[PDB]
RNA sequence: CCGCAGAGGCCCCGGGGGCGAAGGCGGCGCGCAGGCCCCGCCGGACCGGCCUCUGGUGCAGAUCUCGGCAGCAGUAGCCGCUACUCCGCGCCCCGGAGGACUGAGGGGGAGACGGGUUCCGCGGCGCCUGCAUCUGGCCGCGGGUGACUCGGGCCUAAGCGGCGGGUGAAGACCGGGAAGGGGCGUGCCCGCCCGUCGAACGGGGAGCCGGCGGAGACUCCGGCAGGCGCGGCCCCCGCGGAGA
RNA sequence: GGAGGCCCGCCGCGGUGCUGACGCGCAGAUCGCUCGUCGGAGCCGGGCAUGGGGGCGAAAGACUCAUCGAACCGCCUGGUAG
RNA sequence: GACGCCCUGCGGCCGCUCAAAAGACCUGAACCCGGCCGGCCGCCGGCCCGCCGGCCCCGUCUCGAAACACGGACCGAGGAGC
RNA sequence: CGCGGCCCGAGGCGGCGGGGGCGACGGGCGGAACUUAAGCAUAUCAGUACGCCCCGGAGGAGAAACCAACCGGGAUUCCCCGUAGCGGCGAGCGACGCGGGAGGAGCCCGCCCCGAAGGCGCGCUGUGGGGCGCACCGCCGCGAGGGGGCCCGAGGGCCCCGCCCGAGAGGGUGCAAGCCCCGUACGGCGGGCGGCGAGUAGCGCUGCUUGAGCGUGCAGCGC
RNA sequence: AACGCCCCGCCGGCGGAUGCCUCGGCCCGGGCGGCGACGAAGAGCGCGGCGGAGCGCGAGACGCGGUGCGGACCCGCCCGCCCCGAGAAGCACCGGCCCUCGAACGCAGCGCGCCCCGGCGCCGCCGCCUCGGUGCCCUGC
């Protein structure tokens, strides 16, 4: 139950085995799509201005 | 054993429901070459560790 | 096959609620028919349509409710977090554009007496 | 100098190719040699002579690496646990008859842990059942675990964690001296200071009989009881004995 | 009358001798006879504690998951070699 | 993967589709092996072809290897001065 | 024995923030040994591996308590160029200036004057204002030009004669296809005065670090 | 002798080299540089007409709705669509749904509380409400 995850640089194979991108990555995919081709930037510009 | 928690019981339940072959109409719908499911297990040979 | 949201948006909340009740009841009936006896083509055909019909009605109800609630908090200072503008965490926690352009008064005075001009050489 | 893979050029109407390329097998010829060429059969879509350029460029060995495979050889072996036979029907399945064994610290009847569907019915022999198989814990298709009273959920043991804080570059580790909660019911009264962590064997409020299925039973059904709560109606603030 | 780190002896717990069997094993330590002990410094199950130059030891450099005169896993590391 | 014919069933023959069986599959080498057909022991040389003459097992370290010095059952592919 | 102000504390409520993830690049700490020296202990490997903490689209650095010694330059960063020195003075290690380029940009607070003029439930234990005298990306589209004969299971093959070209990049099609199909070339739309920082700088002793050598930088304690 | 063994001329096995081919790798350049208490990355368990693995999705589950474009199919068996719009396959953007664990938030990990109306985690900043002090004072008594 440590708050942080157990990661060590002396084994890049275990990092390879479990890490970001080895699952679905639903929210990140949606946000990246809305940014590269979408209206997230226009919304941000309107909100800031 | 006969005295288990519900949490262990639910994980073993999924293993049993998944130990199935590829249906016959699926093999021909997808034009499959390899017709066996190599994620099956047998109780006398496996170690589920669950 | 099935209902259309088009003519669904033209009913009141009570009517939609009753419609949903009937759809769920007959979905239970179709589940019973599948579980017992045998799956004749007509009831199995009706099954998928009924499932998507329940989906459509729930969609309409929620959209109507959201529109009403959003109209309830149109001009308040603090609104529910589900109605605030869609941004990322990082751009939410950021200075606006005019806050970035603020200058102390002395620098403002200096930058007005020497404005940028257009010129050419030769 | 011979050969291998690739790059830049040439190959006199624009190099050779389904009228058959690469590769494989057999046979001539040429060269001191490394090698090259041609012919026949197989094969079924690519190939390269000369000039300049480039390199992960030539194997008999390394108790070399990976793959395949021989002799040995129908050889070594199929020695614990006393044992099977006749007929239906087959040394091994089922039935009847006979003959034996385990020998109540059981080759019996049941649980804990571990396993996880191996359980039951129907069908089957492609795999496995180191001989066979009509058998099966094997393969296919369908099914199967019911609780007020049994166990867990509660308690605490040895222990573990948390604790205003303390320390260390941190990660973290150590820890009584700290304005540390309730009740009734709205005002008052009481009160120094953790844990619904840790035992399917310890503590713990209360269950027996009969019967039913193919696979479940202290759980289902029938009967007869216990314990603990809640709601109505009636409904009481103690007498006897010389004493125990 | 019924004491005892008393004696014979079953299950248990051990492991003497045959230097027996086996030794391409039933088995990367087993099998058979024979043997030691058997009310105690006895034996068994579960929970918990001690962690690597450390632990634990009626002391053999023993044991610490087939690994111990310093465990195992990955990395420094394609470590250096007259 | 037609039809037909045998078969207690398992299977077999004959043929069919196709340019071709290319038949669970492109091509299909070596080692090792079965049938039929021809021969009798390896290499070099001469010859009218089984006679005569010659010939220790390679690679390696070493003054010195056929060595009772080490490595090597056999075949394929990979394999070490950039 | 009661209650008002200030000060120092306690419990609750409302609104806003924080925490975790990311084999690169970036910043800050802790910090090896194998190895080389033909042994090895200072040295080297290396201010590396690895452990811990923290951001961003970059980060960090930055407008002189600087270089220099010239007929001088002029914040920071990045590229080109090259020997002073350190060292069992062994093995080894090692900067900067001048010169040529890319890029180019400057400023504030405190102290001093006014004093609530302020962001007004805060704040005089100081809010607010001032120097005073002389002088390239995305979206949308159209897109030309070949027949005859022979022979093959099918020709993109062989022979003859043609066409298109701002298109002879390619891919597909029953065998080598500009002209069988898709594409390729050629478009449009959107975006004088006052005043300069104290347990500080520096020094003594000790530890680490550097090419820095009677000290390159840092730190502890005493002054 | 013959067999066995060992050597030529045809035919069969066993094995899988070679050649040709590859929607895959590796290097170089360019762009981008965007997660989270509004619940991330990750894990578990479910969801299809006939449904095992993988992808996807979340009790609205092998997807729902809106706006544009597109224009006949939908891998098997079925069901559906067919039309000057009546709408299959596909594509882009937008709006919602979003089970249990997880920084993981009533306690705990699969059980159990408090509360009165519904809700009940920690740390910080600002503000407010209710209070304490033989702190510095003051008044009254
Ligand atoms: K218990
Ligand atoms: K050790
Ligand atoms: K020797
Ligand atoms: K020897
Ligand atoms: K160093
Ligand atoms: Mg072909
Ligand atoms: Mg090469
Ligand atoms: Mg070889
Ligand atoms: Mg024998
Ligand atoms: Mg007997
Ligand atoms: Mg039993
Ligand atoms: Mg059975
Ligand atoms: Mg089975
Ligand atoms: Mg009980
Ligand atoms: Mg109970
Ligand atoms: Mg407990
Ligand atoms: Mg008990
Ligand atoms: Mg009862
Ligand atoms: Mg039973
Ligand atoms: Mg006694
Ligand atoms: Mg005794
Ligand atoms: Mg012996
Ligand atoms: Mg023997
Ligand atoms: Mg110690
Ligand atoms: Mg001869
Ligand atoms: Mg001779
Ligand atoms: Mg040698
Ligand atoms: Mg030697
Ligand atoms: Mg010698
Ligand atoms: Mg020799
Ligand atoms: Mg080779
Ligand atoms: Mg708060
Ligand atoms: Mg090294
Ligand atoms: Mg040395
Ligand atoms: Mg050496
Ligand atoms: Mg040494
Ligand atoms: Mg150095
Ligand atoms: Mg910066
Ligand atoms: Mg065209
Ligand atoms: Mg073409
Ligand atoms: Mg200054
Ligand atoms: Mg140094
Ligand atoms: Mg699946
Ligand atoms: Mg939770
Ligand atoms: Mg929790
Ligand atoms: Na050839
Ligand atoms: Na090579
Ligand atoms: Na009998
Ligand atoms: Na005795
Ligand atoms: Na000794
Ligand atoms: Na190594
Ligand atoms: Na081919
Ligand atoms: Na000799
Ligand atoms: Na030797
Ligand atoms: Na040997
Ligand atoms: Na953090
Ligand atoms: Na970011």
């Amino acid at each position: 139950p440590s708050a942080k995850m157990r990661r060590y640089n002396w084994s890049y194979k275990s990092l390879r085995r479990r890490t970001q991108g080895t699952g679905s990555m639903s929210h990140m995919r949606k946000v990246y799509r809305a940014y590269n081709s979408g209206t997230l930037k226009a919304n941000a510009r309107k909100y800031l201005a | 054993s006969a005295n288990k928690t519900l949490e262990r019981k639910l994980r073993l339940g999924k293993k049993i429901r998944m130990n199935k072959n590829i249906p016959r109409w699926v093999i021909l719908k997808d034009k499959l070459k390899k017709r066996w499911n190599y994620k099956r297990h047998h109780w006398r040979r496996s170690h589920l560790k669950l | 096959p099935g209902l259309k949201a088009k003519d669904l948006i033209g009913l009141s909340q009570e009517d939609l609620q009753r419609k949903l009740a009937d759809l769920k009841r007959e979905l239970l009936s179709l589940r019973t028919m599948k579980a017992t006896a045998g799956p004749v083509p007509e009831r199995i055909a009706r099954f998928r349509v009924c499932k998507k019909d329940v989906a459509r009605v729930l969609t309409i109800i929620n959209q109507k409710a959201r529109d009403e609630a959003r109209a309830a908090f149109e001009g308040a200072k603090y609104i529910p977090k589900t109605f605030r503008p869609k941004l990322t965490h990082a751009m939410r926690c950021q200075l606006t554009d005019k806050q970035k352009r603020l200058l102390p008064n002395k620098v403002m005075k200096r930058k007005l007496q020497f404005p940028k001009l257009k010129y050419a050489v030769k």
